[PDB]
């Protein structure tokens, strides 16, 4: 009776408010620090979501930690893309109900380029007219799409979970359309989007890494996010991580 | 223990 997709709908966390203070000088540093504060709280939600995600807690605890540390920015950027798609059709960055960034508020130092990168992710949801259930299944697969080159401790459990949610994405596609005639074409398009997320998020991550390590910029990070980045960053820069791609890339 | 580990270990 209960389907995996119906459970994904039910565990999806509610959207957080930023509590942003509009009376303060609109500056790039203040904005980046406000966004990181929101990001730390969204990462906490995401960890609670992963604990509730069927199958995830069967992984060794060190693998649960690895997957969340490696994929957090993909998860956050994908969900920002979805919110921006549903709330503005990809025209504004809809970070929170009380923090919406339109094109002219983007005209800020360093900010404009990173903001355009985030809009491109939203623009793919518009292009493909992604359904909610396709989005939820894809989001699981982002949690499961970056791993150490040397492998995981519970590799057999991981391979089982990942294959389970690849199957579930297929079920979401069938549920969407009704003419199964495009089901393979749709699966191809969405797995190409998954593969492309590694490149689309890579530039966000490099910028985050720079603002993290370069204390001169005075960008603030909250404690749990700082801990995660401090563990993720050396593995990423050393080339010890690999993306799990569906297609020849 | 990191904050992430504590959260993963917390009942919920
Ligand atoms: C461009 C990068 C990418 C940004 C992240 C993009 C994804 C995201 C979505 C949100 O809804 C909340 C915060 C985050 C998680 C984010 F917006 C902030 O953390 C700020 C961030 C790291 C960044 O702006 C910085 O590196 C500023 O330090």
């Amino acid at each position: 009776f209960p389907t995996l997709i119906s459970l994904l709908e039910v565990i999806e966390p509610e959207v957080l408010y930023s509590g942003y203070d509009s009376t303060l000088p609109d500056t790039s540093t203040r904005l980046m620090s406000t966004l990181n504060r929101l990001g730390g709280r969204q990462v906490v939600s995401a960890v609670k979501w992963a604990k509730a995600l069927p199958g995830f807690r069967n992984l060794h605890l060190d693998d649960q930690m690895t997957l969340l540390q490696y994929s957090w920015m993909s998860l956050m950027a994908f969900s920002l893309g979805w919110r921006s798609y549903k709330q503005s059709n990809g025209n504004m960055l809809c970070f929170a109900p009380d923090l919406v960034i339109n094109e002219e508020r983007m005209q800020l130092p360093y900010m404009y380029d990173q903001c355009q990168q985030m809009l491109k992710i939203s623009s793919e949801f518009v292009r493909l007219q992604v359904s909610y259930d396709e989005y939820l299944c894809m989001k699981v697969l982002l949690l499961l799409s970056t791993v150490p080159k040397d492998g995981l401790k519970s590799q057999a459990v991981f391979d089982e979970i990942r294959m389970t949610y690849i199957k579930e994405l297929g079920k979401a596609i069938v549920k969407r359309e009704g003419n199964s005639s495009q089901n393979w074409q749709r699966f191809y398009q969405l797995t190409k989007l998954l593969d492309s997320m590694h490149e689309m998020v890579g530039g966000l991550l490099q910028f985050c890494f720079y603002t993290f390590v370069n204390k001169s910029l005075s960008v603030e990070f909250p404690e749990m996010l700082a801990e995660i980045i401090s563990n993720q960053l050396p593995k990423f820069k050393a080339g010890s991580v690999k993306p799990l791609l569906f297609h020849q890339k | 223990p990191s904050l992430l580990k504590k959260l993963l270990l917390a009942p919920a």
